[PDB]
Order: C-alpha cells, then structure tokens, then sequence
C-alpha cells in the first residue's frame, strides 16, 4: 500500500481515542481503566483473567476496583498503560503496529520521563517502524483549521493552555492548571453527600462521572442561578441509578462546574480558568493579543458542559479591554479535537519525514524525544 | 552422471524437480535446473539429495540411501509414468490409482504370488495380503489391513481384488458378490459430498473375513466403528450431508413420499445450505439403491420403515421450540410437526410433548420433573436426531450381516480390513475435522509401534542389540494434548467442561484452553493479525489450524432418558427394536466423549491383532492416467503418514545390505582394503568399512547383513562413480595409447 496509513492515539487520562490517521473520526474510544478482581471468585471455569481493560471494565464494574493508570497527564503505572495500548491495538483496531507509524498525544509542561518512557515502550514493546509524540493543544488547533488561537485544553487529566500565533508557539506563555474532569468528579461526589447520597467506591465514582457528563451545566451567572434555586422547579432533575434508585439534584448540579471558575471551592489558590487564560495572554507580546482574545479555542472532554463558552466569554470580556471583541470559538465535536488533529497531522505529507524513526531511536536512544520534537 | 551434484529442488509446477547444485554458499545455492537450464537462488536446506540411477525405480523405498520427500516423489512418479501402480515405502504399501482398467488381477499373477516374501516379487496388494494370510496360518493370530482414506479411490474396489486373492488362495458358490452390493447401501447412508470429494466415507468400515483353522472362509461380517453423526445435524458451509438424505428427497415418488410425508429441502431446518444441487439428476441413484437393498433380501416393508425413520431424523428439525415470556422452560405451540413425528413413530403427541419439554428423572426411587431451557430442549432434539441416526446405522449393519450368511460359526479367526477416511485438512477445519485428525493420530501411532516391533525383532534376527525409543511416543504428546482428561486436561475434556458450565461462549473456550494448555509444545496460538483460525496444533502431517466457532453447540448431545424410554415403548416394530438399550448417559454425554469411546473400542480391536498397511493416492482430479500432480501427492503423503514413516526409518538404519551383495557389488570401491580373498564375506566388509573411513555410529555388524544410515551408501556410491570415472579413464587411455 501507499503511505501505509498511520495510527493515532490520544491518551489524556480517562479515555483512549484511537484510530487510523486519515479519517475524520477515531474507530475506538473507550475508558482508560484497568479493573482488577478485588473479590476472590468461587466457581470453576471462570476467566480467570487477572484484570479487565476498556469498556469491558465498565460492563463488569461491581466486582472490580478500577485504577486509572494516568493521573494529571502523568502515567502512574506503566504496565497498566501498556495493557491499555495492547487492548487498543489487538482488541479493537486489529493491527500489527510493525505495519504502522504511531502518533501519540501528550500534555504540555509534562515530565520528561513520560515522553521518554512512552517512546521506550512503543519501540521496545510493540515493535513499530516510527512514532511521534505531540502536544495536545496544537493538535486541536489543527483540527479547528485555524493557524492562530489560544487553545484551552482541559481533559480528564489536567488543564492546559497554549497560545499560538501564525503557527509558532510561546513557551513562557504556556500555562498548566491542575484542575480536571476528575477533580470535578471528586468535588461532585463530595457535594452529593450533603443531600444524603453517598458514593464511596470507584465503581459508583464512575456513576457520578456519568451524571456529570449529562446533568451538570455551567451558570451564566452563578449567584443568580443559586438564588433561583430557592424555588426549585427546573434546576432539579431526576436521575436513575443502575441500582434502580433515583437521585434528585438541584443547585448542586451547576455549582459542580462552577469550580473551574472558583477553585476556592476545591480549596486551591490556583486561579480560575478564565484568569489563567488572561495569565497566558498577558505573558504574550502586546502585538498579537488582539487575535488571541478573538481566537480562543476550547478542547477536551471537560469543556463539553453546556454554557461554558458563554461564561468564559462574559468573564474574559469583563476582565479585558472592551476595545476589542472577544470571540470564543468552541466547536461541538471538541471532545475529539485532539484525535482529529492527530489524524490530520499524520495525513500531512511533509510530516512523514519528521517521524522519530525506529532506526534513529536504536542509534541515539530514548532521550532523543526532546531533541527532535517539541 | 557428472559430479555436478544433481540435487532435488523445490518448485511450484513440479513439487520436486532435479537440479545441479554446483555453485553454493551459505543458504543460497545457485542451481542449474535439469529441464530449463536457468540458474536461480534458494535456501539450501530446502534442497534435498538425489539417489543414483541404481536406486531408480526401487521396489522398496526403505532401500534408498537418500530418504526425503523429494526422492520419494521422484520414485513414485517414475513408477507411475512407467505404468507401475504399486510401491513399497518402508512398511507401507503405496498404491496410486491409475483410473484405467489394468490387465492385472488374473489367475496366473495370484498363483505366482503364493507363499513368497514381499521382496521376492514386485509390489502388489496380493503380496501384503499374502503376508497377512501367511502370518495368520503361521502365527495363528488375527490380522488387520489398514487402508487410509483416499476418495473415491476405489479403495473398496481394490479390496474386492484382495478378497479375490483370498478366495483363490483359500479353497475349497462364488465369493460374496453382495459385498459389491453393500457398497451403495453403506455409501448412501455413510457418505456425503464434501469439499475434498463428492463421495467420502465418514464412517469407518471394518470388514471381517472369518477363517477356520483350516484356512477356509466360514463367512464374513461388517463392522462400522466411528461414525460422524454430527454431520446429519450440522454441516460445513459448502458441503452436503449424507447421500441418502438427498437421494431420498428427489428419489422417492408420491407413492413413498406420501407415506413418509417428505418435503423439499427448503422445508427442513436440519438441512443446511438449502437443497445444494448437487444433482446429478439423483432419483435414479435412489432407484438403484432400492434394488441394491432388495437383492440383499430386505422386504419392501422393511425398506419403507427404514426410509420413514430417515424422514424422522429430518423431521426433528421441523419441530420448533418457542421461548416463553419470562419462564425458562419454553414450549412447543405448534403440534403439527411433532404430530407428524408421532405418526412417523409410535409416540403419542401429548406423551412426547411433556417428555421432551419437561422430562422426568429418577431421583431414586421416586420421579421428579425437570425444567428445561429452550437451548437445552433444542440440543435434546438434535441429540435424538443424531442418536436415532446412529442407531439406525447400527441396525443396518447388523441386519446386513444377517443378510450375509455364514457356514459353521465361531471357527476360528479373522482378517480385518479397515476402510476409514484419512487425515483431513481443509482451509477452515471445524470440529469434526479435529475428531478425524485425532483418530488418524492413534492409527498412525499404532503403525509406528508396529514398525517399531518389526525393527526391534529384525535387529535380533541379525544379532544386533540396539535400544531406541518407541516411535509411537512421537504422537503421544499430541494425543494427550487432544485427549488427556486429568492433570493438565485435554482439548476434548476442556471442551466438555466449557459446554456444561453455565454461560459458555466459544471465546471463553479458546481463552480457557490457552490459559490451561498453551505450555504444550504441539499447541500453538497464532496471535496478532489473522490467522483466521483461532488455535492450531502440530500433527504428524503438519500444522493445522482450527476455527472454534460453534464448537460448544456441536459438542452438546444431551439425551433425555424419558423420550428415549418412549421410543423403547414405540408401537412400530422398527424403531422400538432399534432403541433396545454405565457411562455418564443422560445430559452430560458429549459427542466428543462418545466419539472417544468408540475410537477406544476400535483401537482395542485393532490392537488385539497384527496390522498391515496400505496407502492410497489419487494422482489427479482428471479421472485419467498419465498425469501425476506432485502437489496433490505431497499432500496425500502428509496426511497418510508416509512422510512420517520416512522420518521414522531415518532415525534407525534403513539401508540393510547383505555381506555378499555389499562385497560383490561394491568391490570396485576399495582395491586396497579388500584382500587376496580370505572370503567368508564378513572380513571383506570389515576391511571395506574400515578403510572407507566410516563412523561406527553409521553402521552395525549383523549376522547376514550390515545396517546402514541414510546417505552412507550415498557417499559409497559416489566413491563407486568416482572410482568408475577413474577406471573408465584408465581403461580408455590404455586402449587409446
Ligand atoms: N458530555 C460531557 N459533558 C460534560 N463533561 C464531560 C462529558 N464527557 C466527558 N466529560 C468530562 O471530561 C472528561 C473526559 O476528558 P477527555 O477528553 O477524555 O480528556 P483527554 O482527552 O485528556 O483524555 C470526563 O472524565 C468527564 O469528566
Ligand atoms: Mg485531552
């Protein structure tokens, strides 16, 4: 075949988004979880299967304890990650990685060890001709088809912010904020408890993740919505648990995402996301700011909440000079923006020379990741 | 011949063609092909040595100093083009059907064969069967003749010729001519149209010819061990079930169809892949078969009864069990089909309906019902189908043997002739394929053992003590892989365990066997990309790939004792007489288990006796002589174990030459070693072997012979052609000058 295709994998914590480069959507997207049988089984002709990976784990949740191998964009446990990748290639895609160059995503400002060790695995686990490790934000910017913008990247892992102008990139200006979907989830299960509902275990932690993925939304003004919580009508929603129990969540709903804008709720000093965006833009040269204000791109799973764009717009506009208009461009399909970006990058002809080649690695070692790529 | 080193090469028009090595280096040898004369490179391991012309067209392949598939293939090819069908390879007797009618099998030839050793005459069946007969009168112990599956080859037809020999030798009303008549019966019931062949025997046929101590025919009977009964229920993607089903469908007129209430092929669930025409016009064949039955002396009544149950097995398909909302048990809302069944048998519809759906079981001493799923009841239906068919087949064999008449019985001994389908390989290779392979495994093992005892006793006859491992053991780990129930459990055992355990999937099966038994060296998981087949094993023939789909379903054969009891109570004579029945009988009972048991019976029977071996090959699809397809012959050599036989004898000392022959023939080799003629012929060989510089591992000193390895005589022969070159030169020069 010509070009051999190429493989693309986005692993921020939470989800693996994988598929062939050269396609508009990934084939396989499943949770990055390694569940292990915590309870000793007593039958015969079970499994045994030491552990389960991917949406298999979601299916068989109750038995397993689930461990997310990636936290804050850092891989805690490598064998687990390897297992997840194994599952992606063999269980879903059904590819021999020897037959494809593979692109990995990775978060900014992230420890060297992850990049280096990541590459070490790809070469000395799944024998592969070539690979590349790329910054998440840039990829989403490509996916949006814009050359310039400040990409607000918040996955389940961590939140990141990379201003870009006319390609280029500003290292000093790049900002990385420790908040995530996962931290919102931890907050949310906390806030439920004041209602009586107690979710103590990893299994049901994912149930609240599911709740947040739909029920929660961001206030266009927090205090107003909280005021109107007095007369509860629309702000309460019934949710059905798999157990059959019913949950009813009022104001607690929208204050969950509020945390992004008020990390004091979580107890961290680190400024809210909008202020971090200012922190990034303000670090940039005076000249370019005009378009960064106007070209803010949101990406990642934890920007999905309804109404986030609007709130960011209102806050940024409030803070900034009203001399210039602040457009925020947040597409739907943002969740997959990183992966799409990866697809487009591996599809690019010129890119086909920038790969880290197996050969190059074998001569020069794992450390070469930083040398060559950003 | 020049010392170019003519060495057989792999190629893909001729399986192995002759080519001159000349240029060599590492694996790559640039080689001159005898025919084309073009020079190309291939790895050297691939390329197998050639025997000198002295060996060309050898009677016995064991005699060749170079033993490899290439040499084998050449020898056989040579013989076949020459018009010679028969060759001996080691212990095997290899026949290749010319498809012509050959002048052979006269009276002079058979008389000519009598009382002689196999080497004494040219290769022939008459020889090996003479070996059997002589070993029986001589040894007073029973004998067995193994023919390995080949078509459609006319293996039976050949075996008629064996019987013809047997008649002429044993004397003192023609032969059982109805043996010819038997073929279409058992063929019709037993055989099916498959990918390899349009007619192939699923069931094994064991033909017993009974002999008194005098050596005369008391009579004969047929025995049929293995059957694939699962073929009736379930089939390959592009194949047909047994012939009788189809020939019944098209063949029976309204006269018979109206009684049987047969329908076209589309009506039946149990018939896969539709009609799958196949005709052949059919119908005519059915007509022939009825006469074939009749001459045998079965009444029209009996025939109609038989054909009725053959409908009955098919009818088991028309019954539909419908799962009920909420409850497990399911049920049969439509009485029509099972009503038809009840007409076709003695069963009351109601009785049968309760029995099937909610059977009663004896929990001693007081009976209790059972709840059965839809799936469970479906398997029971399929079981009774399959068991019914099997029972029917058994009864036919017994009733047939009644149609065969014997003189004064019980006297004294027999000669068994086994016709069974050989080791099979398809692209897909389902479950039945595995069972077949398993049986061919054991048969092969018996052959190895036999050969082993032959060689061990041959050594003593020549006075050479040598100890060497049982050849049978080679197959044993593969066999344990498939069979062994216990410590590590076998593939069949593990399948059974999968089948019974609650929510069993095919995937859980393969995973389980990998986890349980993957450490086995003959077991190989392909892994990664496809590799369509999900696991593979390494037989004698080679590596075969298996697809696990729907194996659990094929394995299930739970049998309701209640419905069985009802059959035992049937009103009609035929079926009730059939069901005239220890193990795990009831539920449990798996096809793999039954098959294993049946094979165990057969292996015991064969094991009791002294076997002899014949291997049949078809040259081509053409049905015409003068065309030998090397690839096909290679394939056949794989599945009949002949390759294994050569790789066995190589481990020992295949080439055996007498002292006298060795000296007289090869004396030219070493004028120095060979003295003035002390004679006695031992000393000669002592000298020859001594100066020729041969490892003591590579020969032994026997009473009448010297035993040699493969390739030792190849070297010595090269020293005879080198020596002859030296002498040709010295002679020609001397005459010239
Ligand atoms: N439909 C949704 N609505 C709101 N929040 C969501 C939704 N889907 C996912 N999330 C949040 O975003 C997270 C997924 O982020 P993801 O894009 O997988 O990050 P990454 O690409 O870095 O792995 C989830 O864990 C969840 O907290
Ligand atoms: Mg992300």
């Amino acid at each position: 075949e010509e070009e051999i295709a190429a493989l693309v994998i986005d692993n921020g914590s939470g989800m693996c988004k994988a598929g062939f480069a050269g396609d508009d959507a990934p084939r396989a997207v499943f949770p990055s979880i390694v569940g292990r049988p915590r309870h000793q089984g007593v039958m015969v002709g079970m499994g045994q299967k030491d552990s389960y990976v991917g949406d298999e784990a979601q299916s068989k949740r109750g038995i397993l304890t689930l461990k997310y191998p990636i936290e804050h964009g850092i891989v805690t446990n490598w064998d687990d990650m390897e297992k997840i990748w194994h599952h992606t290639f063999y269980n879903e895609l059904r590819v021999a990685p020897e037959e494809h160059p593979v692109l990995l995503t990775e978060a900014p400002l992230n420890p060297k060890a992850n990049r280096e060790k990541m590459t070490q695995i790809m070469f000395e686990t799944f024998n592969t001709p070539a690979m590349y490790v790329a910054i998440q934000a840039v990829l989403s910017l490509y996916a949006s088809g814009r050359t310039t913008g400040i990409v607000m990247d918040s996955g389940d892992g961590v939140t990141h912010t990379v201003p870009i102008y006319e390609g280029y990139a500003l290292p000093h200006a790049i900002l990385r904020l420790d908040l995530a979907g996962r931290d919102l989830t931890d907050y949310l299960m906390k806030i439920l408890t004041e209602r009586g509902y107690s979710f103590t275990t990893t299994a049901e932690r994912e149930i609240v993740r599911d709740i947040k993925e739909k029920l929660c939304y961001v206030a266009l003004d927090f205090e107003q919505e909280m005021a109107t919580a007095a007369s509860s009508s629309s702000l309460e929603k019934s949710y059905e648990l798999p157990d059959g129990q019913v949950i009813t969540i009022g104001n607690e709903r929208f204050r969950c995402p509020e945390a992004l804008f008020q990390p004091s709720f979580l107890g961290m000093e680190s400024c809210g996301i909008h202020e971090t965006t200012f922190n990034s833009i303000m670090k940039c040269d005076v000249d370019i700011r005009k378009d960064l204000y106007a070209n803010t791109v949101l990406s990642g799973g934890t920007t999905m909440y309804p109404g986030i764009a609007d709130r960011m717009q209102k806050e940024i506009t409030a803070l900034a000079p009203s001399t210039m208009k602040i457009k925020i461009i947040a597409p739907p399909e943002r969740k997959y923006s990183v992966w799409i970006g990866g697809s487009i990058l591996a599809s690019l002809s010129t890119f086909q020379q920038m790969w880290i080649s197996k050969q190059e690695y074998d001569e020069s070692g794992p450390s070469i990741v930083h040398r060559k790529c950003f | 011949w020049t010392a170019r080193r003519l060495v057989w090469v792999p190629s893909e028009l001729h399986g192995f063609e002759a080519a001159a090595l000349r240029d060599e280096g590492e694996e790559e040898a640039e080689v001159e092909l005898a025919e084309s004369g073009r020079r190309l490179r291939l790895p050297r391991d691939q390329i197998q040595r050639m025997n000198p012309p002295k060996f060309s067209k050898a009677e016995d392949m064991a005699e060749l100093t170079c033993l490899n598939e290439a040499s084998v293939l050449h020898n056989l090819r040579e013989r076949y083009y020459s018009g010679l069908i028969y060759t001996y390879s080691g212990l095997f007797c290899v026949v290749i059907n010319p498809y012509k009618q050959l002048p052979i099998y006269t009276e002079a030839i058979v008389e000519m064969y009598r009382g002689k050793k196999r080497h004494e005459v040219p290769p022939h069946v008459y020889a090996v069967t003479e070996g059997a007969y002589r070993s029986m009168l001589q040894d007073r112990e029973d004998q067995s003749i193994l023919c390995t599956g080949e078509s459609g080859a006319g293996k039976t037809e050949n075996t008629k010729k064996v019987i013809q020999y047997l008649a002429h030798v044993a004397s003192s009303g023609e032969l059982e001519r109805q043996l010819l008549q038997a073929n279409p019966i058992l063929e019709a019931f037993g055989n099916a149209k498959t990918v390899k062949n349009d007619n192939s025997s699923r069931f094994g046929k064991f033909i017993r010819i009974n002999f008194d101590v005098a050596g005369y025919i008391v009579g004969a009977n047929i025995e049929t061990y293995l059957l694939e009964k699962s073929r009736a229920i379930r089939q390959a993607k592009d194949e047909c079930s047994f012939h009788i089903f189809y020939q019944l469908l098209g063949g029976a007129g309204e006269q018979l169809k109206a009684d049987l209430l047969l329908e076209p092929c589309s009506h039946y669930r149990f018939l896969t892949n539709g009609p799958s025409s196949s005709p052949g016009q059919e119908r005519e064949l059915f007509q022939e078969t009825l006469e074939s039955l009749r001459v045998l002396g079965f009444s029209h009544e009996e025939i109609i009864s038989m054909l009725r149950m053959v409908s009955a097995v098919l009818q088991f398909g028309n019954i539909a069990l419908k799962r009920e909302r909420n409850t497990d048990q399911a049920t049969m809302p439509d009485n029509t089909a099972a009503q038809k069944l009840c007409r076709l048998l003695g069963l009351g519809v109601t009785d049968f309906s309760r029995a099937l759906l909610t059977p009663r079981i004896k929990v001693g001493r007081d009976y209790v019902q059972k709840a059965q799923t839809k799936e469970q009841a479906d398997f029971a239906l399929e079981a009774l189908a399959k068991a019914t068919y099997e029972r029917l087949f058994r009864w036919l064999v017994l009733r047939l043997n009644r149609a065969l008449d014997r003189s004064p019985r019980q006297g004294a001994s027999f000669l068994g002739i086994l016709d069974i389908a050989g080791f099979e390989i398809f692209q897909l290779n389902s479950f039945e394929q595995l069972c077949i392979n398993y049986t061919n495994e054991k048969l092969q093992q018996l052959f190895n053992h036999t050969m082993f005892v032959l060689e061990q006793e041959e050594y003593q006859r020549e006075g050479i003590p040598w100890t060497f491992l049982d050849f049978g053991l080679d197959l044993q780990p593969c066999i344990d892989l498939i069979e062994r129930p216990a410590n590590p459990p076998g593939l069949l055992a593990l399948l059974d365990e999968e089948c019974w355990f609650p929510k069993a999937t095919d995937k859980s099966f393969v995973e389980k066997v990998a986890q349980e038994q993957g450490g086995h060296p003959k077991f190989q998981r392909p892994r990664h990309l496809r590799d369509q087949a999900d696991f593979s094993v390494l037989h004698y023939a080679g590596k075969v790939d298996y697809k696990a789909n729907e194996w659990l379903m094929k394995n299930m054969d739970p049998l309701n004792d209640n419905v069985a009891a009802l059959l035992h109570q049937s009103t009609d004579r035929l079926t009730a007489e059939i069901w005239k029945d220890r193990p795990r009988r009831g539920m449990f009972r798996t096809v793999g288990q039954l098959y294993k048991e049946s094979l165990s019976r057969l292996m015991a029977t064969l094991s009791n006796t002294n076997p002899s071996f014949v291997r049949c090959i078809v040259p081509n699809h053409e049905k015409r002589a003068g065309k030998l397809e090397p690839r096909l012959v290679l394939d056949q050599l794989r599945c009949n174990g002949v390759l294994e036989g050569i790789r066995i004898c190589r481990q020992g000392f295949p080439n055996r030459i007498l002292f006298q022959e060795f000296r007289q023939r090869y004396e030219i080799l070493t004028p120095n070693a060979i003295p003035k003629g002390f004679m006695d012929g031992k000393q000669a060989c002592e000298k020859m072997i001594q100066a020729l510089e041969l490892d003591p591992n590579l020969y032994r000193v026997g009473q009448s012979k010297i035993f040699f390895r493969a390739g030792v005589l190849a070297q010595l022969e090269e020293e005879r052609a080198s020596e002859q070159t030296k002498s040709d030169y010295l002679k020609r020069a001397n005459e010239l000058v």
